[PDB]
């Protein structure tokens, strides 16, 4: 369909995130300066949050076949947008130390954020396909920025050859699911089926290929082998863009794909989905119990909570507010998210080189970095669903979602799970308060401590008083 | 409306306790002491003025004094707090504790003292918050909140003698155990939750309004399960004890932390507040199950007890067995046993801080927990010998102290209604004098077996020796006259037993 | 007989079937990219194969 | 007169021979090849299924389908010259140093 000017309104963060990707590579193409194109794209980031304030004075409405604009795809927007700036504000002091060009980074970021608002807004199987396409193929420059480090280009090889492969699975099952269905839309996947029909065998297995490819995505059990090595092995800004955006675009773009698609209240699709999200939790929360590196573990760690969503998930064609969870439980998990690997960044930054170490040895941070200390024990407290804090909040409408659902399986699983990963949480955040025997100066550093104290700050103000981010979340609806 | 400034003012005590340490190392402890102070005084004011011994029985629920205010009006859930003579009983109670609490740390001068008062005064706020919290997610809020500055106070100033990798260990088992149960209780509330809102339309987790939900036996009795569950890892019943002794033989050496965390008993709280009224029919067809678990757990403990050859330990198994009797007491239908359950959760908590506060001190003298190096005691010091003496005849159920007329009025009441059991249970108070004099024998008579033993040691301090007396004082008064206690309970624990039998 | 615990061991037990079970969940995390695809694979022949198996 | 079926099934042969190539070769340069011949695979259903409802929604996903193929053998290409000039070793298994 045409565009008028009121969808022109609708498409405005597209639109000024694709503008800002213009200016910051013609900057680039002017002279190579790190602090403007950081700034630019950081501009342009934050001028697409004020663009959504005025996305939500105009109404929801499809602009296109392919993008439906509403309050769903509002706050998933936002939350993309926020781990974009926090992304940014993470690797300038990490790229200040890098050598070669650094500016390359901040254009690969801001494409991502813009795959990243295409999910958002996606309802149609080629905006979804173009949007994880467009999450992905910069994240292949960013794990591997650092290439001439042995493992920043191993995760990149990996993450390069399995996004390849899970993209043409996703590809594959599409295509069957057209084949079946005449429509590409999220509506009509389905729709031409009746009288107990709805589990064609085509369309199953197209569903079953679209989701071996998401499930690559969202480092679900048994497509979750690459997300340690990866984590570890990419820069730690782009650990905090992988662990934060990507998952949450790809998480909000498979909930409107299930709440649209009539198919979505598919018994098999259901019950696979319910093995999966039950072996999500247990396998990530035991292969984590053993880790001494921080970002395998938090690898481990987005799997189990992953696990989480996809139960909050299951329960959506049944309850209602299983859309209201998995709104409270991103907020949650993203600013718990950002925290922590915005520690592992801040103090991995500045970059030390392709030749020397990157371990993070958080054993004794308080002694020497009290306020990181105390900003890494509130992520791990908040990681593991403790109250005073928004995973618990978020952990808490999972496990009242499951309840409301007589998902007794999954509920069992998020309580042996979270007992797990109690065990490994504590573990990090009391080693954080030992003694350890051995072994800055710029305001970009001093952001990237600001944005990781915010993101505290708002942790246990919101795991203590909710009703604010609850209220946000609910009035986020989408079209009915 | 004091209620929320019970909660509050441990809050910001801590919070004043963290921030004063810049005026002084020594400063913290003395706005510790301030507020724990202002925390029993307003506790105590509430009891004067309430008027709980000419309060008569009118049902659940009937609450002396109460405060609501909308904190997420999404699920229906307020910050709802309510007081009457067992919440009032159980707040002084822990007023008490967190006073000697800040007196035992006392003369512990070091390094982030502030935060160490911080983290004792929240666990002491969190304590108040479950005995007056009345909704479910709140009660639930602060039964899980309690479990990080406990964590962190066994983890970081834990015992110094150990490994340090024991007090981790045991402080995330104690961690693991206590936010598990925890979870099995946030199932059951939420369920519950559920089946009120399917049952009627309106979202609530107000513990007055769950009441009379309509439910079938078998969702009941799970409900009923989860919840014991939560209360049995806290209580602790058999086999969910062994958290206990772990956390108390690595806790901070002062004794402090025992009394502030571990040595109160809001479990028993919990079943009589939120289990018998909330699952009436499912209690009583658990009644057989829980009654035997608390048999096997008195005998279990005395056996652990006697086993044991350090004293810390020794107390913690000691604490099993009376939590295995007040565990018989609840599950019956006797005003007389609840009544006893009531003077043995106070008695207990006066003895056995007794009892970890003088194995503290002499640790301190002596260096070592283990029996096994400490012998004839009794001539080498002052004090300490003949007060262990006192508290261990006190937790033998001596009467003239207050654990006597708790044990014996749950075992009148029990024997009135299951007569079998409350027979094994008598034979349970001949295992806890076994115990009692095993531990007495090997620590402060007959020779010296080593050489720290075979020295004269430094009597206790003038403040050290009041707090004891003071509790033994307190012991001996609730022995012989216990009345006071009782006419404030009586009311709550009758309104609690009258909901409990006529609804089955 | 009681002197070491015995009903702490046996509630002790699921931490060791759990270390256990994260020991052997841990042999999977090899590093090799040809067995990451091949696990993929793997998964999706499962799923398809629940996926027919549950119609 | 060309069953939907028959279309359907040599796009699956295809995409099921990628994979195989794609699994059982340690060359990281044939580990490509295998994701070509899968990419293409799955485009080449796309074009059947739009071929067979008449809708020109077929080709346009084989557009979109190809421009990620280029894109992507693009960056898989710029990372073998990478690995082949920093190792002098194409092997997929050499490069396994993180492990769990
Ligand atoms: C404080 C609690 C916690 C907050 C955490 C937030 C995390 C996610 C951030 C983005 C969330 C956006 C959610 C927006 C949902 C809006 C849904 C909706 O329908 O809004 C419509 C409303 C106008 O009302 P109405 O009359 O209905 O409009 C239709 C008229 N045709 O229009 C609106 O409501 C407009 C909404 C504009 C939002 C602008 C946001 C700007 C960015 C703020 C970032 C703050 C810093 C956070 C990070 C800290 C550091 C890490
Ligand atoms: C490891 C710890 C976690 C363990 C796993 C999580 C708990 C598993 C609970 C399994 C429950 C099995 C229920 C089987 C029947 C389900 C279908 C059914 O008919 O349910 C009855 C009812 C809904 O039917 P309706 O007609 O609406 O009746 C309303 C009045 N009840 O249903 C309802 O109204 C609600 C039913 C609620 C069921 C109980 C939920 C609370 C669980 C408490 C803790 C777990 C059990 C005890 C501890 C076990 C050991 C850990
Ligand atoms: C009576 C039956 C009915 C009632 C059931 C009630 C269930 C909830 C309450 C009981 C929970 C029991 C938990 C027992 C384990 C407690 C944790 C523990 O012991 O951790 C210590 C230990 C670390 O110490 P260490 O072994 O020295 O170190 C090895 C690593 N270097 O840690 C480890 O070794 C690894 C610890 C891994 C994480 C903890 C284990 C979680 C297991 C699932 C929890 C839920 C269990 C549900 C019920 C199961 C059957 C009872
Ligand atoms: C890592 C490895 C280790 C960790 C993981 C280990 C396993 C963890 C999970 C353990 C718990 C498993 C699930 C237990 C609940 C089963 C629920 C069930 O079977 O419900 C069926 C039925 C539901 O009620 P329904 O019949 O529908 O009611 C309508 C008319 N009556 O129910 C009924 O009718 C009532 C049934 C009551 C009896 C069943 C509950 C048994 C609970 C066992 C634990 C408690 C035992 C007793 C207390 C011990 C001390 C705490
Ligand atoms: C309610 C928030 C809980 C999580 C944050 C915890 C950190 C608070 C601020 C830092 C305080 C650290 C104190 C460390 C003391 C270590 C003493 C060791 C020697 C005894
Ligand atoms: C290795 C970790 C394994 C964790 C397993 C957790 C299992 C929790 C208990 C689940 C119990 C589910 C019972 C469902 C009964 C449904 C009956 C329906 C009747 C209509």
């Amino acid at each position: 369909m045409t565009i008028t000017p009121q969808n022109l309104i609708a498409l405005l963060p597209l639109l000024i995130v694709g503008l800002t990707v213009v200016v910051v590579m013609l900057s680039i193409a002017w002279r190579r300066n790190h602090f403007l194109n950081a700034t630019l794209s950081v501009i342009g980031l934050n001028a697409a949050l004020v663009s959504l304030w005025f996305v939500g004075q105009a109404g929801a409405m499809d602009v296109t076949p392919l993008m439906r604009v509403d309050g769903f795809a509002m706050l998933y927007t936002g939350l993309v947008l926020l781990a974009s700036l926090a992304t940014c504000t993470f690797a300038y002091p990490w790229l200040e130390g890098y050598n070669d060009n650094k500016d390359e980074f901040y254009l690969l970021v801001l494409i991502a954020a813009l795959g990243g608002i295409l999910l958002a807004n996606a309802n149609h199987l080629a905006s979804l396909f173009l949007g994880i396409e467009l999450i992905s193929l910069p994240l292949f420059g960013l794990v591997g920025y650092a290439f001439r480090q042995k493992r920043s280009l191993e995760a990149s090889i990996k993450y390069t050859i399995l996004s390849a492969a899970a993209s043409s699975f996703l590809l594959f099952g599409m295509a069957l699911v057209y084949a079946q269905s005449g429509d590409l839309s999220f509506v009509a996947l389905g729709k031409n089926l009746g009288d107990g029909m709805l589990n064609e065998p085509l369309l199953l297995a197209g569903f079953g290929l679209m989701i071996v490819g998401l499930g690559f995505k969202l480092s679900l059990v048994p497509f979750h082998l690459w997300t340690p090595d990866v984590y570890q092995g990419a820069p730690a800004p782009v650990s905090t863009f992988l662990a934060t955006a990507s998952k949450i675009a790809i998480f909000g773009v498979v909930m409107r794909l299930f709440l649209y698609a009539p198919v979505g209240d598919s018994e098999a699709i259901r019950v696979v989905l319910a093995i999966i999200a039950f072996a999500s939790i247990i396998f990530g929360n035991l292969m984590a119990l053993s880790q001494t590196n921080i970002k395998r573990l938090l690898g481990y760690s987005s799997i189990s909570h992953l696990g989480y969503l996809l139960v909050a998930l299951i329960a959506l064609q049944t309850g209602e507010m299983s859309m209201e969870a998995v709104g409270v439980y991103l907020a949650g998990y993203l600013f718990s998210s950002l925290g922590a690997f915005g520690v592992v960044s801040l103090m991995s930054s500045p970059y030390r080189g392709p030749d020397a170490d990157s371990l993070f040895s958080y054993r004794g941070l308080f002694w020497h970095r009290p306020i990181l200390a105390a900003v890494m024990t509130v992520m791990m407290l908040s990681l593991a669903g403790i109250p005073m804090t928004l995973g618990f909040i978020g952990k808490f409408y999972v496990l009242a979602v499951g309840v409301q659902a007589h998902l007794w399986w999954l509920v069992g699983a998020v309580v042996v799970g979270s007992a797990i990963g109690l065990y490994y949480y504590l573990r990090v955040a009391v080693s954080l308060y030992l003694h350890a025997p051995e072994q800055p100066s710029n305001w970009q550093y001093s952001a990237g401590g600001i944005v990781v104290l915010i993101s505290a700050l708002l942790v246990l103000v919101l795991g203590v008083w909710p009703q604010p981010l609850i209220s946000i979340v609910r009035l986020a609806m989408p079209l009915m | 409306m004091l209620l929320p400034w019970l909660i509050l003012i441990p809050f910001i005590g801590g919070f004043l306790c963290w921030q004063t340490e810049r005026f002084g190392v020594k400063v913290p402890r003395w706005i510790a002491l301030i507020t724990m102070g202002l925390t029993l005084a307003l506790s105590l004011q509430l009891w004067l003025q309430g008027g709980y011994s000419l309060t008569q029985s009118a049902g659940i629920p009937q609450w002396q004094s109460e405060f609501d205010m909308p904190w997420i009006p999404r699920f229906g859930i307020s910050i709802h707090l309510a007081i009457d003579g067992l919440s009032l009983l159980m707040v002084v109670l822990t007023g008490l504790l967190g006073v000697l609490a800040v007196l035992c740390s006392w003369k512990e001068i070091e390094k982030y003292q502030g935060f160490f008062h911080l983290n004792l005064m929240w666990i002491l706020g969190g304590v108040i918050g479950v005995f007056l919290a009345i909704d479910m997610f709140l009660f639930f809020f602060f039964w899980e909140m309690m479990l990080v500055p406990m964590y962190f106070l066994i983890a970081l100033w834990g015992h110094k003698a150990s490994d340090g990798k024991t007090r981790i260990t045991a402080a995330t088992k104690f961690f693991i155990y206590t936010q598990a149960s925890g979870l099995v209780m946030l199932i059951a509330i939420l369920a519950l939750v559920f089946v009120h809102y399917n049952a009627t339309g309106v979202w609530t987790f107000n513990y007055e309004e769950l009441l009379n939900t309509p439910m079938s036996s078998g969702v009941e009795y799970l409900l009923m399960l989860g919840f014991f569950i939560a209360f049995a890892v806290k209580m602790p019943v058999v086999p969910l004890h062994g958290w206990l002794p772990d956390a108390h033989s690595q806790a901070p050496t002062a004794g402090s932390v025992d009394l502030a965390g571990i040595l109160l008993k809001t479990a028993a709280y919990g079943l009589l507040r939120f289990s018998l009224p909330l699952f009436p029919n499912a209690s009583a067809e658990f009644a057989p199950i829980a009654m035997w678990l608390g048999v096997i757990g008195i005998f279990y403990g005395a056996w652990m007890a006697f086993a044991q050859t350090d004293i810390k330990r020794l107390i913690a198994y000691t604490s099993v067995s009376h939590m295995g009797f007040v565990l018989i007491a609840i599950y019956t239908g006797s005003q007389l046993a609840y009544q006893g359950a009531v003077i043995q959760m106070i008695a207990h908590g006066l003895s056995a801080a007794g009892l970890f506060i003088l194995c503290g001190q002499l640790y301190e003298r002596i260096h070592t927990r283990d029996m096994r190096m400490m012998g004839g005691l009794w001539s080498k010091m002052k004090w300490l010998p003949a007060l262990s003496l006192f508290f261990a005849v006190a937790t033998l159920g001596m009467p003239g102290t207050g654990n006597f007329v708790g044990e014996f009025m749950i075992l009148f009441g029990s024997f009135q209604v299951v007569p079998v059991i409350t027979v094994i249970s008598t034979f349970g108070l001949v295992f806890a004098s076994v115990y009692s004099l095993a531990m007495l024998h090997r620590a402060y008579f007959g020779k010296a077996k080593s050489q720290i033993a075979s020295q004269e040691l430094p009597g206790m301090s003038l403040r050290e020796l009041f707090m004891i007396l003071l509790l033994v004082v307190l012991l001996v008064l609730l022995g012989f006259y216990p009345q006071p206690i009782l006419d404030t309970s009586h009311s709550a624990i009758g309104n609690i037993q009258q909901w409990f039998v006529n609804s089955v | 007989l009681l002197k070491r615990d015995p009903l702490n061991s046996m509630m002790n037990i699921p931490a060791v079937l759990s270390r256990f079970a994260g020991k052997g969940l841990l042999l999977s995390e090899n590093g090799y990219l040809r067995w990451y695809v091949a696990s993929m694979s793997i998964g999706a022949v499962v799923v398809l194969a629940l996926l027919m198996v549950l119609r | 007169m060309i069953p939907l079926q028959h279309g359907l099934i040599l796009a699956a042969i295809l995409f099921v021979l990628g994979l195989t190539g794609l699994v059982i070769r340690r060359n990281l340069l044939f580990m490509l090849i295998g994701l070509e011949i899968m990419i293409n695979a799955s485009a080449l259903a796309f074009v059947v299924a739009g071929s067979y409802w008449g809708q020109t929604d077929g080709q346009v996903m084989y557009i979109l389908a190809i421009s990620l193929a280029a894109a992507e053998a693009s960056i898989g290409l710029a990372l073998l010259l990478q690995l082949h000039r920093r190792r002098q070793n194409l092997n997929i298994d050499s490069v396994s140093e993180m492990r769990g």
